């Protein structure tokens, strides 16, 4: 979307992976399947978590108690009482509305640019050792097994490793 | 030999809103807003409401003979009232500053009912029992308000009469008594016997002196005259002194109180319960930590501020695909 | 043999700001603030306002003998009023919670006035010709309001008047009436014939015995006496009663009436137009959907809030160069 | 904020007047501009909603602002007046905030389709072409008018050099 | 042969918070919350404070004994009165719109205070030496008023009295004035010698007819009678007239003025100084720039707004590592 | 981070730079040293003041008194007042708490983005004649003096060789 990942190059997303909400599809010869990374979803998580915990604690408010009595000769300072109220009305109705509207746009910039990043982590990692698909796809040209896939995920990948 | 990068999905329908799109599907969504209340009216803090039940606030503390309801709570955190209670002043009159006496009995931490003066030695010099009218009717007979006594003539005699009461109570005491305005001048001596009469009350604060305005007032509940209510706070050490030579309707009850500032009186047909609760309106009880509410605008207690929103559903997740 | 890529530009001159730079230009913009108005006074929503030109509220219901020119609006949805209008109680004296009146008849939905107390069938013990000053001219001659009759003594006699209205129209009646204070005990007399007099006004509701206040006052308008206004509104099938000794000018119009609450007062010169609006300035109309508007903090109708800003002006294209 | 918008593509087009975003192509067939037809789309569709969320999400009260006080009446005058002033202070600054908020998110939106766009098509000519540096693309091979389709199309997924 | 690429760091143990991270160490960071003030009432615009030391509002205006001692201000931007000043209305009795008296007074821009009804000259048919109270001591001897004077009878006489006043000067005048309510009908006649009187007190916008109300009241400072307190403002050109048969508590003094309204008043016991703010609370002034505040809800002036927050640290640098 | 430089790929920072925010660490055969971005570093300064002067000038409030007196027969309006003044508490509170939530996780984003533009900028220059470590820093092929590391740093950068 805004970093191109989500909704972009990578057109949708896997059913297959429950684990996470990023991760990876191996497919080598010991066989396939879908594997969540670890330390990305538990970030994510640990971080929306307290974003919607900010939303919320920080709404601390005071005892108070709203509404009011006024006889037939206060109608003004009842329309008074009534303006204070519409007006904390709008402002509020307004802001949460807003509010909404905007985290709900970084959340999802948020994890659009999470994935962009665990590309950009294992592009940058195999450089001629696997080329570009487009479709956030990498194809190795060595020979790569499980032990292979784990240099990748765990960041720890030895790179003189340049066959054809 | 592949590797590939992605992200998760599943069968969710939540959908949220953004800035830039609309009704966007997400793995995962809380909900900001509360909209679910209990339905009924608790405690709000560890002490229940006083429920009023067929009575408004004037028919309570004057003692209307139908309100007999919830004798003696030490005390209450609001006041609920529900919209078809109409016994409060069954004697047609106002009730000077009645909103605002409300408003100061809305909560109380303390609340005891004394007699002040005594019907029985209080008042020699004048008749206490013929003070009666069927505007205010108990079973079929003619009564009157319990915390009042209505003092007439002992027999074409009535003697200036002047009694005070010095507060011992370790608080406020509310005092509440009445100035009777007759028809015409035929009940004016019929009931004191003195056609000009006047009627003064005082304390350190309160201060003012009544008179009688003699008048034929359209009938309501078959009365052409009319009965104003007053009330006043005695501060502890204070005393209050009545004097009259007639048309004064003596306090016989008082009220030993005292009152903590910021409440308010709920007016409603909800069941009160006994549940706790930090928010309350008048539709039931609010129990959440969401920040907003589209429940009613009325609150009373620690509430999230009333949004009129019907949905606001915050991402948590990522897009659904 | 070459594929570049790019964005767009042109001609725009429209700057606007950003947290962390002021003044950038951009290739599209809109603007969030609304700073035009029609320079007129509008319908507020089908019903068009009520304009009391030369005079003001007062004036108007009291009957001024100048506000001739003006009302039988069945309804309307605020009311207009020049700051160039003086023409109100002509007769000096005090108009009891004018504000108050002026609030509850800012916006009616039913108005119709009508005869309350006929003037040649009603005051048969009572001269209802003699009632008139040059406080109130009607072409250099003495007049007095058209909705009010100024009773005096017919010939070295007032009798206590008593008269009463029971409301049978379906809705509230507004009903005016006034309380004389002569400036002489030798007037007082002159007028009603009896030196101590009292005035009493009852409904339902409403009680209270008035007491002329005989004094030289300072002169207004060649007065040096006095003339209260009161008022209050009769429920339906509720009665009103005046009773008098002298010193009561009876009500001869009233006003069955039905409040709509929730509308002001404009004091402006803008011209009064034939155009629908939702939103209305003293300064005239906004007829706008953006959030904002900076022309007047007072308003009326669903408005934008008013802010302080110059100018809002949202960014909806790029950066141009 | 993404590099591309007064970043390494320093300037705009004023010969591009189809939309937002698009090509300038170079070949033996000619020249000339043309805006992407896709990309420009999605972004007038999310910046109207946009608009249109700032603007629809303010609905309104009716209520009937400016009371009368008389002389004795000051205080809740001047309460009043606070209420007023209050709101007034509220808004002001909210809006004022929303407006410098929203235009850097909106600058910094047009940024990111840019560069978007331009991976879209380097991650599609790895080797059939070279990057300059000004956002351009030099071809190795000759690429002519149905072969520039087959970039702004995605199609370019037989690649024939 | 390299060339990397980093960014800055240092001994920085400023932390902030964001939205989805908390106490997040940072290089650089600014405060938007002011929480600091210099604990001393100063001026709100060049002009002082008037305060009024041990007396409050209603003792000032009237002229109590104890209140000699510091008021002719041509001008004040709000004034202060300590939580100790108890010396007002020494004679037991109501102040009719008092708070909306001293709501008006708040602020004025200026204030000279003139004899209205000099007391030599003005009440030649009553007695303006007898009207002294102990309830108003003045160095333990019996006192009164100094803006007030009590006429009395004046050797079993007091004839219907009518005195009136034009408004020469260019601004309101302040007048006040008061009414007496004897205990008994004794001191009714005692004092006045009629025992059925009554005050009326007229402007042009002014009008009302004040009846004595004789009874007995509750002691308040030795007194079972009461004396309640009325002010009016007179146009420029307008005049205000006085006329009563007894219970009449007349103007000495009065007060021309010019008021602005949009202030308030203050009590504090932190001290009154010499010096300029824009911002003033009871707990002392704020000379702020920033937005916020968490000092005090209740201000005075062009203020940041209250907040309840402790902390509002705002983020300039990055974040902070080896 | 949000663009992966800060804390992401280049995982810490440099005690050793002190003349501004973001800038390099070269180590040729001349010697090393650090030396900060000029135009980079003036820009984040320049827009962070602008940001911080913004959140602060655009509060202009009005000359008003807060407070107001009130007897005990208008405990109502005093409490309606106290409404009043809760009210206004609780919007400014929430909304200053958040404004630095949001405005905290931008500036953190910002000097993220500053930086990864800083990296793309050199190693879109850079193609052939050097590698990617990884760890935002680059190996040379040929030999690079002082005055080459100028042409980067001034984005004049030739390509004449191998
Ligand atoms: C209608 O209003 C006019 C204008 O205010 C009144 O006439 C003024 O009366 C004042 C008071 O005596 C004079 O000082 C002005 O010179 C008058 N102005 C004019 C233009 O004559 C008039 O009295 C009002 N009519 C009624 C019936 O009260
Ligand atoms: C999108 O979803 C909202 C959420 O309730 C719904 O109200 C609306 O109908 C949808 N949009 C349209 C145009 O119908
Ligand atoms: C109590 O309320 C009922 C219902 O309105 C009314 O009819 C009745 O007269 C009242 N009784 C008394 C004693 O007030």
């Amino acid at each position: 979307g805004l970093f191109g990942a989500i909704a972009g190059f990578i057109e949708g997303g896997w059913t297959g992976m429950v684990d996470g909400w990023y991760g990876y599809h191996h497919q080598n010869e010991q066989g396939s399947g879908y594997a969540a990374d670890l330390k990305s979803t538990q970030n994510a998580i640990d971080e929306i978590t307290n974003k919607v915990n900010s939303v919320i604690e920080k709404m601390n408010t005071q005892f108070t108690a709203v509404g009011k009595e006024f006889n037939h000769l206060e109608k003004r300072i009842e329309n008074l009482n009534k303006k204070v109220d519409d007006g904390f009305l709008d402002i509020w109705t307004y802001n949460a509305e807003l509010l909404v509207l905007l985290e709900n746009e970084r959340t999802l910039d948020y994890h659009d640019s999470n994935v962009k990043n665990l590309y950009e982590k294992v592009r940058s990692q195999l450089k001629n050792n696997a080329k570009e698909i487009g479709n956030g796809c990498f194809e190795f040209y060595h020979k790569c097994d499980n032990t292979c896939m784990e240099s990748v995920k765990n960041g720890t990948y030895d790179y003189p490793k340049y066959s054809e | 030999d592949t590797l590939c990068i992605g992200y998760h999905a599943n069968n969710s329908t939540d959908t949220v809103d953004t800035v830039l799109e609309k009704n966007v599907t997400v793995t995962h969504s809380v909900n900001l807003l509360e909209d679910k209340h209990n339905g009924k009216l608790c405690k709000l803090r560890g002490v229940a409401p006083l429920h009023l039940g067929k009575c408004n606030i004037a028919g309570w503390i004057l003692g209307n003979p139908e309100c007999e309801s919830l004798s003696t709570a030490s005390s209450w955190s609001y006041i609920v009232e529900t919209p078809s209670s109409d016994n409060g002043t069954c004697y047609p009159g106002d009730f000077i500053d009645y909103e605002e006496l409300r408003e100061q009995l809305s909560s109380v931490s303390s609340f005891e009912r004394f007699e002040i003066f005594p019907k029985t030695s209080s008042w020699p010099n004048h008749d206490s029992n013929k003070g009666v009218t069927a505007a205010c009717p108990h079973a079929g007979a003619k009564s009157f308000y319990k915390n009042l006594i209505w003092l007439v003539k002992k027999g074409n005699s009535y003697p200036k009469l002047s009694k005070s009461y010095i507060n011992d109570k370790g608080k406020e005491v509310l005092v509440l008594w009445g100035i009777h305005h007759p028809s015409t001048s035929a009940d004016q001596q019929s009931l004191y016997q003195n056609a000009d009469t006047y009627v003064f009350v005082g304390s350190s604060r309160y201060s003012k002196k009544f008179k009688p305005e003699i008048a034929i007032r359209p009938k309501v509940r078959e009365q052409e005259g009319r009965m104003n209510y007053y009330w006043t706070l005695v501060e502890p050490g204070d005393k209050i002194t009545f004097e009259a030579t007639g048309n004064l309707v003596v306090p016989r009850y008082a009220f030993a109180m005292e009152r903590n500032a910021g409440s308010g009186i709920i007016i409603s047909d909800t069941p009160v319960h006994d549940c706790n609760t930090t928010c309350q309106t008048p539709k039931g009880a609010i129990n959440t930590s969401l920040p907003f509410q589209n429940i009613h605008p009325i609150t009373i207690g620690k509430c999230p501020k009333y949004v009129k929103s019907t949905k606001l559903r915050l991402a948590t997740g990522l897009r659904n695909i």
